[PDB]
Parts: C-alpha cells; sequence; structure tokens
RNA sequence: GGAUAGUGGCCUACCAUGGUUUCAACGGGUAACGGGGAAUAAGGGUUCGAUUCCGGAGAGGGAGCCUGAGAAACGGCUACCACAUCCAAGGAAGGCAGCAGGCGCGCAAAUUACCCAAUCCUAAUUCAGGGAGGUAGUGACAAUAAAUAACGAUACAGGGCCCAUUCGGGUCUUGUAAUUGGAAUGAGUACAAUGUAAAUACCUUAACGAGGAACAAUUGGAGGGCAAGUCUGGUGCCAGCAGCCGCGGUAAUUCCAGCUCCAAUAGCGUAUAUUAAAGUUGUUGCAGUUAAAAAGCUCGUAGUUGAACUUUGGGCCCGGUUGGCCGGUCGGAUUUCCAACGGGGCCUUUCCUUCUGGCUAACCUUGAGUCCUUGUGGCUCUUGGCGAACCAGGACUUUUACUUUGAAAAAAUUAGAGUGUUCAAAGCAGGCGUAUUGCUCGAAUAUAUUAGCAUGGAAUAAUAGAAUAGGACGUUUGGUUCUAUUUUGUUGGUUUCUAGGACCAUCGUAAUGAUUAAUAGGGACGGUCGGGGGCAUCAGUAUUCAAUUGUCAGAGGUGAAAUUCUUGGAUUUAUUGAAGACUAACUACUGCGAAAGCAUUUGCCAAGGACGUUUUCAUUAAUCAAGAACGAAAGUUAGGGGAUCGAAGAUGAUCAGAUACCGUCGUAGUCUUAACCAUAAACUAUGCCGACUAGGGAUCGGGUGGUGUUUUUUUAAUGACCCACUCGGCACCUUACGAGAAAUCAAAGUCUUUGGGUUCUGGGGGGAGUAUGGUCGCAAGGCUGAAACUUAAAGGAAUUG
RNA sequence: GAAUUUGGACAAACUUGGUCAUUUAGAGGAACUAAAAGUCGUAACAAGGUUUCCGUAGGUGAACCUGCGGAAGGAUCAU
RNA sequence: UCUAAGGGUCGGGUACGAUCAACUUAGAACUGGUACGGACAAGGGGAAUCUGACUGUCUAAUUAAAACAUAGCAUUGCGAUGGUCAGAAAGUGAUGUUGACGCAAU
RNA sequence: CUCUUAAGGUAGCCAAAUGCCUCGUCAUCUAAUUAGUGACGCGCAUGAAUGGAUUAACGAGAUUCCCACUGUCCCUAUCUA
C-alpha cells in the first residue's frame, strides 16, 4: 500500500512522521528560532555595518584569472571578521584602512557568487555614503 | 538538519557454499560462480599409441584415461582457457560448442 | 501464511456442503453421544476422540452426525479437560523441548524454536483470557512448567 | 489476512475488464459487495450477474460486458459531508457528467447523485466509471 | 473544615498511599501571551499574527500594603536591590513600556508644534478638565487617480468616405519634413473667499504664469535564460561584469565610455524573510534493483489494521416535487391524464418503548342526509368507541464512531447587493421636490473547520445480551421484607384488609437458549522429506614429521635467476607409525535452515516444512517504535591444540627506489573448550502479509489415479519407472498484455483511469557517518548522532567515438 | 490613644554553596575546506598493468600493501 | 511535663479481658541573659603533579622511604644409576613423609 | 644521494626524581614566580619486563596552589606552676 499508514485513526503516526522527515532544508531551522541568531556573521538582518580592517586581492576560481579587491570588514555588533566585495570598477581607491561601511548579502541566499572564493557580502555605503555615487560622482566622500 | 549519501547495482545467487581453490593460481572461488572443465584424456598421446602397441606385451592391452576436474578463478579462465568474452545477446545462451 | 515458518501451505481438510445428512447413515442420536463418553472416560482429547470414532466406525461429523460440537458435548457431561487441548499440547511440547536444551548447550536453533513456541503459547493465553475459558490472572512460566503437565 | 474483500473483488474485476473478459470468479462476497454490483448494474456497467453459494463463503460470477472503463475502491473509508462529495467528483471522476463516486449512508449503499437526491451522506466506499 | 466575597490540599491536624506517564508525562528550548485575522492559494496546504475588549498582565527588579463597592494600583505609599537627581554634607526627591525625544544597536522609524471644535469620558456635573483624542508639520512603509505635451496649415507621399457627373471640389484621416504659426493648460506664485477650534492644504477664483539652453524622467538592461545591437572608441585573463551558464589573454553581439534601442515609469533597482513555482514534504501526492533509501535475520509489547453471517424483499393505499395535450387566461397559470424522483402510511408471523389515564381524538359513534356528470372529482353534522396529535406522570428502554437539519454561533476584515467619493482606493452614503417654515429608499446578503448542544437517519464499524442457565415473559400459588395518601370521631399508638417496594419459592409458556467453520490462523494425528540443529561415534585420503629404507648427484623455485638445502646421502620409491587438517570426485540455474550457514558412516536427543485429512479449536490474526534470541570472517580474554596455509617479521630477486606483486621460512591465527564481540558487497545492494492478471516446458517433496512399464517368488506388496493431473517450493525459457530514465521486470505489473493492510528508511554533493553527549564493550570498537563552513554539479542508465 | 515592644504568618534582600541553560578566552594539538600553474610518487578508471570493492587485523613517507572471509558493482550468465 | 509506638504470661457457654516488665525510637508543648556532644572526650577540607599499587617489612642507638617483600607475569634446569645443595670422610645427609598443577635457580 | 655498522631508538613518554647549555621558549597560577602546572622536544645522556606508558584505591612518602583557621609574622604584652 505505497509504504506509507493509510489508517482512519492513524493520523498522529502520519504527522510524527512528517516531525521527523521534514529536517531536510536548512531553511526549516530559520522558520522555529533562526540558525541567524546562534551562529551565522548577520544577526538575522538585512544588512550589517563594520570596520575595514585590511584591503585584500582574492585570485578568482577557474576559468576566470583576476585579482576581485575586496575586504576584511570587522562587524561592530558581533566583532567576527568577515571578508567583504567591493563592487564597481576602482572604488577599493575610494575606501581607506579602518573606516566605517555598510555590508550587503551578496545574491545568492548567503554562499558563494561566481568566481570569488569566500567572500559573501557586496560593500554597499562607505563613510555613510554610497558606492555607486562615488562612482559615478554625483556626491562625494565626506572627510569631516 | 539532516543530508547525506549513495549505494549501487545487482546479480543473482543462492545463499553459500564452500570455495575450491585455483587449479592453476591458488585463487579462493565458490561453486556458483566456479568455472570448471573437465580433463579427460588418454595417458598416450596420438604419436605415442603406434610406440606402445608395438612395444606391448599382452593382446588388446588396455589404454586407460587420466580424468581429473579443473575448477579455474575466472581471471585465469581468460587468459587461457575456453572463456573468451561474447556479445550482448551471446551472453545469455548456455549451449557450449 | 503461517505465523512462524516461511511455508505458504493450504493442506485442509474441506468439509462438503451436506450439513444435514449424510442420508446412507444408519444409528441413532444417542448411540454416537454415547460412544463419544466412552472415549472420553478412555481420557482423549476432542481431536483425537473425532478421529478414532470418524475413521473406525460412522460418525462422518460431530456437528451433523448430533446437534453439537464434541468440546460442548465433554462439557454438559462434565468431562471437559482443565484446560484448551491445544494449548495444552504446546505446552507439553514445550516443557519437552526445554527438558532437551538442559541436557544440551552449544545448541541454538532449538533454543529459538523454544522461544517461538512460548511466543504462541503466550498468544493463546492472551486469547483465552480474553474469551475467559482459562482463569483470568492465569500464566504460563518455565519454571513451574513441568509443573503444569498434570 | 484480506483486509478488505471488496477492495480485492473490485481489483479482480478490474484486472479481467483491462484483460478484455466477460466473467470473474470474485470472492468471497458482501451484502456490502452485492449492493455495489445493484448500483453498477442498474446504471449498465455490468451485465447480469450470479451469486453462487457455498455455505461459509459465497463467492460470486460476474458477467461484465466490457462498458467499464474502470471500477475502483477508496480505503480507508473516508467520512464525507455533502459539501466535501464535489471534490470527490471532481478529484477521482473522469468527467461530470457521468462516473459513480459510489457511497454508503445510513439509507443505504448507492451512487453520489442518488445521494444528493435524497439529500445525506455518510462514508465514502469507492468509484466506478 | 478556617479564610475567603464564596468553592476547593487555598492552607495544614489526623489518616490513607495515592496522582501522572510512549494515546509523549516530566524536563529543556522558543528570535512564543493568545485568538479574531494577514500573506499566498485549482483542491489540498504553507508561512506570519509586535500593534484600542479575558487570568498572567506589566510600570527599573521583586516583595508587602492602606484607602475604597472595585487596586496588590504604581501619572498611591512601604521597604530592600540596581542605577541615578541637588545641596549652605546636616539631609531631601525619584521613576517615562502616556507625548516630546534617540545613546549604543543600528538594517531600521517624526515637532521639546496648535486645540477640546469634533469623538467620547469624569466631576456634586449642559458652563471645567483630558499629549485619551483631534489638528496639522515630519512622511517615496503601503494604496487611489495620476501631467511631463497637444493642433493646424504649408512641403511630400499614401488610405478610407460624398456628390457616383468626365482630371472638379471636398467633410477627412496615416505618416514623414534645420516648413512655420497661432491655441489649451496645470505645477507654481495668489486680491479674494471657502475651509478650521484658529491656521496650513485641497475643492472655487480675478492677476501673472511653455517654445526648448525650456516648466529637461528617471531606474535597470541590450550573448542565452528573458524584449532589445554580426555599431563606434578604449581595454588586452589586466581592470572589470556575471543571481545561473559564462564574457575579457590585440578585431569583446557581455568590461570602461559614446551612439542607438527595450522594459517599467514618478518610481524603479538592490539586500534578507517568507508564499507559489515545489508532487524538491507528498493525506489528497513522492522515492527506495543501481540514481538519495529496505534496518543481517527472526521474535515481540504499544500503535495501526483485521473473513463472512443477523427483514432481505413482495404487496395495497396516500399524498408531494417534476416532466405535457388543455393556453378553457390575455410572452402570466390552473387540475384531471401516461412516467421519473426520492417521500408517508397500512398489510405480509414485525411493541414499529410504553404502563396509570383523563380530551378519549381521527370515531361499530347516524338522530330522517344531498344546491353532487350513475361511473366516488367533492365545500356539507347529530344524544354516547382504540391515551400522546395536547399535556400529566412514572417503568426501563446495548455503549458510541458516522452523517442530516437547527439554533448558538461579537464587529472591522473576507466574498459581496446598492450608491457621484468629478472617476477610483475608499466611505456608507444619499435621492426627490409643488428648492412656500417639505417628501422618501438604505446602511442587506453569505462565510464561522474542531469541540459542546439539540435533532431525524440507521447502511457501514465497533460493543454487550440465554450455556457447571443465580435466563425472558406470568392470568399461576404460599410467602419474606419495605412503603403508604385517604378514611374509622379528630392529632397521634399499634393493627385488618387495602394498593403498590423489592426479594425468595415450587408449579405455568414459548420450534426453550450454542451463525458459520473463511482456498485466514492455531492444534492433534498419518507415513514420508531433507548436506536443518545438538550430542557423541566411524571412515577417508592426502599434507608434514619420524623410523625402516632402496638408491644415487644436484633437489626446491619461478618469466628467468637467487635464498635454500646438499655423499654429517640428500630430492627420490616401498614398509610402518604420530599429530592435527579438511569431507574431494559424486556436486548440479540440486537440497534444508529465520538468517548467519550447513555435505563421510552409525546411534541417541528433541525440532521443522510440505503433503494427507467428511479430526478439533473457533477470530485466536498482519505487520510492528520500545525490549529480546541468533548473527560469517577477522579480533580480544584464560586454558588446550599448535600439522598445512599463513597479518607482522626475516629474507632472495625485481626495479630508479620496493619494507609490493614472484620466491624460502615464519610468531598471531586457522582447530577446540568456556567466555566476549556485532560488524560484512550479512547481495536476489529488490521489506512482510493478502488478492488478481500471459503462455511454456524442466525439476525437488508429498498426494491422486491409470487393465500402463519394470523388479522378485511368471504372478503377490511395496520400491523404481512411464503417463495424466493437482498442491508447496529452488528456479528457468518466451513474449511484453503492462511497468520503467533506461538496463531490464512475471513481478520492479494491476500507480496521474493516482487509496488492499502495515513497518522501516531518503530528500544536491561534501564537511561526515566525522565532532560532542549519551549508551553497550576488558579492549578493538558498536548503536544513537549534529554544526559551522564549502560547492554547481556529484551521480544513474544508456549513445556514439 | 502616638512612640514603643511579645509572638506570628507574608516575605524583598544580600552571603554561601548546589545547580540548568546560553555565550566566550586559551599556549599547544589535530582536522576540514577553498586558493592557475608548489614537491613526492602514480593509487583507481581499460585485465590500468598484482581484477576491483566490502568487513575486519596488522604494517607502511604518501597514495597504499598484506592477511582470513565475502561480493561482483568482473575480465565468466555456458558441458 | 506530657503523648505515641514497639512486648511477656494467663483467660474463651463448645471478637477481645486481666495483669507483668523493660529499654529504644519518635512527636509535642513549657522553659532559660540563644546556652545546650557545655568539663572530659573528638577528622581540617579541597584542587593538582611526582612516586610505589595495595595490607605488610627493615638500618634494635641519626635514614620507615620512592628501599625489601608481595600477589600477577616471564624465564631457566630436573624423570631419582636424577636436578639444587651439605659433608673431612662415611653402608652419611637437606629438598624428601617429595614426583613436573612438584622441587630447585633467577 | 652518501659513509657506516650486529642493529642504528620502534610504540610510547620529558627540561620528568632522568636536560649540561638553563632561570630552555610559550601559555597558566601571582601585584611580582629560578617554585608548581599545561604545552613544545633532533632528548649533553628518556624508552620498553636493565620493563615503557597509563592509572581507581591506599600513603606518618616528595611537591604547588586555594578555602577555612591561627601570635608563625607586623609587635610584642600578659598570667599560672
Amino acid at each position: 500500500g505505497k509504504g506509507k499508514p493509510r489508517g482512519l485513526n492513524s493520523a498522529r503516526k502520519l504527522r510524527v512522521h512528517r516531525r521527523n522527515n521534514r529536517w531536510a532544508e536548512n531553511n526549516y531551522k530559520k522558520r522555529l528560532l533562526g540558525t541567524a541568531f546562534k551562529s551565522s556573521p548577520f544577526g538575522g538582518s538585512s544588512h550589517a555595518k563594520g570596520i575595514v580592517l585590511e584591503k585584500l586581492g582574492i585570485e578568482s576560481k577557474q576559468p576566470n584569472s583576476a585579482i576581485r579587491k575586496c575586504v576584511r570588514v570587522q562587524l561592530i555588533k558581533n566583532g567576527k571578521k568577515v571578508t567583504a566585495f567591493v563592487p564597481n570598477d576602482g572604488c577599493l581607491n575610494f575606501v581607506d584602512e579602518n573606516d566605517e561601511v555598510l555590508l550587503a548579502g551578496f545574491g545568492r541566499k548567503g554562499k558563494a557568487k561566481g568566481d570569488i572564493p569566500g567572500v559573501r557580502f557586496k560593500v554597499v555605503k562607505v563613510s555613510g555614503v554610497s558606492l555607486l555615487a562615488l562612482w559615478k560622482e554625483k556626491k562625494e566622500k565626506p572627510r569631516s | 538538519p539532516k543530508k547525506r549519501a549513495s549505494n549501487g547495482r545487482n546479480k543473482k545467487g543462492r545463499g553459500h557454499v564452500k570455495p575450491v581453490r585455483c587449479v592453476n593460481c591458488s585463487k579462493s572461488i565458490p561453486k556458483d560462480k566456479a568455472i570448471k572443465r573437465m580433463a579427460i584424456r588418454n595417458i598416450v598421446e596420438a604419436a605415442a599409441v603406434r610406440d606402445l602397441s608395438e612395444a606391448s606385451v599382452y593382446p588388446e592391452y588396455a589404454l586407460p584415461k587420466t580424468y581429473n576436474k579443473l575448477h579455474y578463478c575466472v581471471s585465469c579462465a581468460i587468459h587461457a582457457r575456453i572463456v573468451r568474452v561474447r556479445s550482448r545477446e551471446d551472453r545469455k545462451n548456455r549451449a557450449p560448442p | 501464511g503461517r505465523m512462524h515458518s516461511a511455508g505458504k501451505g493450504i493442506s485442509s481438510s474441506a468439509i462438503p456442503y451436506s450439513r444435514n445428512a449424510p442420508a446412507w447413515f444408519k444409528l441413532s442420536s444417542e448411540s454416537v453421544i454415547e460412544q463419544i463418553v466412552k472415549y472420553a472416560r478412555k481420557g482423549l482429547t476432542p481431536s483425537q476422540i473425532g478421529v478414532l470414532l470418524r475413521d473406525a466406525h460412522g460418525v462422518t461429523q460431530a456437528r451433523v452426525i448430533t446437534g453439537n460440537k464434541i468440546m460442548r458435548i465433554l462439557k454438559s457431561n462434565g468431562l471437559a479437560p482443565e484446560i484448551p487441548e491445544d494449548l495444552y499440547y504446546l505446552i507439553k511440547k514445550a516443557v519437552s523441548v526445554r527438558k532437551h536444551l538442559e541436557r544440551n548447550r552449544k545448541d541454538k536453533d532449538a533454543k529459538f524454536r523454544l522461544i517461538l513456541i512460548e511466543s504462541r503459547i503466550h498468544r493463546l493465553a492472551r486469547y483465552y483470557r480474553t474469551v475467559a475459558v482459562l482463569p483470568p490472572n492465569w500464566k504460563y512460566e518455565s519454571a513451574t512448567a513441568s509443573a503444569l503437565v498434570n | 489476512t484480506r483486509s478488505s474483500v471488496l477492495a480485492d473483488a473490485l481489483n479482480a474485476i478490474n484486472n479481467a475488464e483491462k484483460t478484455g473478459k466477460r466473467q470473474v470468479l470474485i470472492r468471497p462476497s458482501s451484502k456490502v459487495i452485492i449492493k455495489f454490483l445493484q448500483v453498477m448494474q442498474k446504471h449498465g456497467y455490468i451485465g447480469e450477474f450470479e451469486y453462487i453459494d457455498d455455505h461459509r463463503s459465497g463467492k460470486i460470477v460476474v458477467q461484465l460486458n466490457g462498458r467499464l472503463n474502470k471500477c475502483g475502491v477508496i480505503s480507508p473509508r473516508f467520512n464525507v459531508k455533502i459539501g466535501d462529495i464535489e471534490k470527490w467528483t471532481a478529484n477521482l471522476l473522469p468527467a461530470r457528467q457521468f462516473g459513480y463516486v459510489i457511497l454508503t449512508t445510513s439509507a443505504g449503499i448507492m451512487d453520489h447523485e442518488e445521494a444528493r437526491r435524497k439529500h445525506v451522506s455518510g462514508k465514502i466506499l469507492g468509484f466506478v466509471y
């Protein structure tokens, strides 16, 4: 009879089987309590702030070959040292040593993105202004 | 949560039977697998049959045969013995010649 | 199916459609019951009696020939045994097996068989206790097994 | 252990039908089965049958015609609440205009349209088309 | 029983030993007060529910308390704790989870604004007070409508229409034009009014307010997915883009720019969370021979599931909802007609609860019947029958699950009737006048699973009632108990009958009471069946060693060499002995066992299958978390045994290296005793029980029959054969009727025409069957068993090459 | 009828340990993961040149090798 | 200063009355400058490392230990015309009133 | 790759009661540590019954730290025989 029970008074056994067998998706723990809050860099949050420890040049994965220009951002709440990408061409030139920044997820719900190994957070804002604005030269980096 | 992996493919037998070592190379092997041949030859060859018959005391004589059952290890069977390898259809057939 | 063994047998005894009859049969209703009672006195089971009468004499089946089954007929005249026949037989088997095991040591299969038999016995006990032909809070056990054979 | 005699009977019927026959020795009968066959016979899906009798079991030999696409059973026999039968008809039947979800109520064993007309419900047994 | 406002282990004195629990208690976690509901939904569902109605509240954390009908209040006290306010250092005052406001956290969120005009509430109270509330400002959280340009004529080319009169003019329209003109606006300012509590806005409104350099639209993209460049300049695996696949290494349809174009448009991206997609959670509805998955095997409690069988039917009436002549009415309906659909009665052995009954009601009631087409289509009366139609009561009427119908099912929200919000989201309004001191329709309707309640139904599914009858009726007949309103003369005492309470007694009536015996299960019995198991006991050969040997130079060993042992007779034949070793050949798509696994003889000890069976039992059963027996080989523990083969080891070769393959020895082991051990490619990597579907032979084990053949003692009996048949197996051959991704499959079939019962396991690969914690084990290890982090494929079948 | 005491329950609070949960430092050790071109060999996939693999025990710079039993996912469906 | 609970023997016209003894244990009041095992008697405890396992033994007059010993393991020789040892020899002796699961030596 | 032995220290373990150099270097205990403890280990000169390693229990053994407690000490005073 196709494995599972088809008793009229079973129900219990069915629901318990589901409760057992539901555990096969990382997203299932997110809905109960949150893996984000116990482990993980971003504490159940979309974006996260931090301070730039150092500028980095990451070797891209094959078949690609380049140096990707990233930063070790130590966060403010948790204090975890996390790698982070710098979007657009140049833009590593705008950021300095020990500046407040704002990070966001790279796109793929955690995890890597394309040829970049390890890094999973794109930089959005630096010293209270967007990278995009700095790049296009609409607004400038406030020194004071 | 919970997540892992793998397994594989198939053939038929019976239960268990004891092995009989390879007559050539001393590898162990059961008897559903086996690969066996009956060595049933005369002591004398085709060349020797006359030279003997001539020198034979007793009229009619005898000329018996050395009988023995030889068991191979599949590996060794293909090394020499009549087994070789057959097509997709021919490997279903069981007739000897 | 079989409860324990792997076999799938249907060796059984097909009663005919005839409930009344046999028509060819002679005799009276008192004679057969008397015969039953005789072999009960002699000290045999409903089964064995049923065999012996049927094969050697004329009783085709107890319900057809009389208007009752053999067990009931035994019960009526105060000759029904202390416990059910089949269960008793099983117990007897089990005791014997245990005895056999006692003399041996390295044997395994017979132990397994014993265990199987014990299971069966337990199941039977559950049944009889449920319908209340044995006493409630009555139980078979290994220690007082050979005492129960009497 | 046959968990449902009716089930197995229906299965046998369907097997025979698929094989393309006109007869079935089905076993070991029930009043329910008989009623089922009264419904089916009523709506043309089986030719006139003969319940044979050996005291203990009672077998049947249904002379089925060939109109039958598929008869089948729904175990466990669920409880149905009039508003629900639509969903069943939507689910398991081929079409709206034909096919009969047969079922048991306190009135009796019958097709779903009859139950609608009567305006009662109870359990579900199976389906025929 | 105090205390309470009243109940109760609320609280204890005394006494008891309970209460709860695999139907998941108790404990732990919660980024949990809850619901009404929100997101999204074919149906089923999945996620979220902080955000003006209840004991738990809670007023920084607790604990205590007066006042009062009401408080364990906190815009009230009391203390302690943590922090913190001001001093003329003696001492005083505090609590913001009501508005204003914002340190660190941040991913994230506003004026120390004006007013009781609404809306309400409180006060002795229309008159005061209310940061409750309203009003704005802040406001791209969300929603609604929504400008950013329109239009001629001219310069060209078309296309449809009117006179259907020729080439005559046209109402016109579809485009393109460094062809050129008048027109129409809102943003915006704003006399003014309106608006409001008073202002700002908006709805009106004079006045000024388009010609592009203006009153200027962005945000993404342009290889595919996925709408749009085989354009230009730069760049040279550099910089960069790229959710995914991939672009870039000297010609970039992807980068950095231009140009052009395509979407969406005052918004568009981007991040994380979720829903659909997702049948990648699977009840409906998945997968498990390999793609990820069936526990080694069997037992076994819980749970789930579980053969049939018990008024079926056959009649006779009654009235409904439907079909249609008749439209005898003027595309409205009536009443008698053939059938359907389910109803309601009464009869066919059918209390289909009632017992005491009044109305005894519908009536053997009929006192002389009539304004009827005789054929029974039907308004019409007269003194007096059967208890539910109305209530009065009581006697006892398996116990539910299921389902019909009903209320009870707060509002906003949801679906949704109406309606000028200038349309629309919305809102609940409004419409109409004889706009003379008036008239009037609305603010419906539906939804509310489960449980609780009443209420029919009685099929299906459970469950009791008569089997050493303390069993139902009862006109029987003693009796033993207990009760009793009225009356005897009244309130009371004992009494007689009297009516009923139960209990017991022998007689009295009923066909006096026991459903089958499931190609379900168990059990006995029958002669057979087997390399099934145990306990011994017998044989066999070889292998090695020894003695006797008979003999004579090379014997072992490989691909070839070497180690090696060799007249201190070696290898080698024959005669014996000793020790363990394993059951050859026969031995097979042969046999048993639950498996692991078991082959010499013989005996003893129980056990088991199939079969036979007009034997008995009578649903006893199918699978099964927990728990439990067995469980190869290798290991471990202490004895034995210790011949061959042989982890380690030594070695001689090999080779660039060889501690590997090839050789010559060789300790643990291989064997066994008693213990452990629990894994295996424990493999038919195919759960078990049940049913049903295709043919064909062959075989193991019973059984049936045949004037069959064969074998003795021609003949009898069996055995062995042959033939035909049938049961239960180890299996096979041929198709695919079907199934499948195929390979292949008689079961992997009867599954999108998706449900016979049940257990177990899997949800991309790795990380990892690791870590930790439990648990078993002497140990080796075993069972149970994650995480961070990483990655686009791993993989499975086939197809070529 | 105020201070003020006797007893009592209700008891915050601190001192002490016992805990159950959640985090977090740490010399050093041992893993895993990724990262265009790092050394050593070449262990599987063709009979990968000794057929693979499974269990278990030992050995070895490293793949691995060896034993005993098993399987075939074999290089054989076969007298 | 009380209460309770632990028992012995005698009794039945063929349920329990009378009495006799101890000490133990508990519970309650009531009470004192909160003292009460009142003097007397009578354990400091933990976290670790080193070392030998342990109880035991010894330098009687400086060393009590980590030294010796031990159980357990391993080894060796020995079948009595024997092994290990004694004796000046001896018709001598210890192991030995022993026998390889024993004796001797490590 | 090489000289070289009878073989070249294996499993373990350590500045250990075994390590000169040494107060080894790193961590921990403290205000501060040639003490102790955990680590590291080409160990002058560890190491397998000349027994190696681990240990529950025991210790008039050797060692360090902590709680408790003290005239040991600051800082000496007093009383009795």
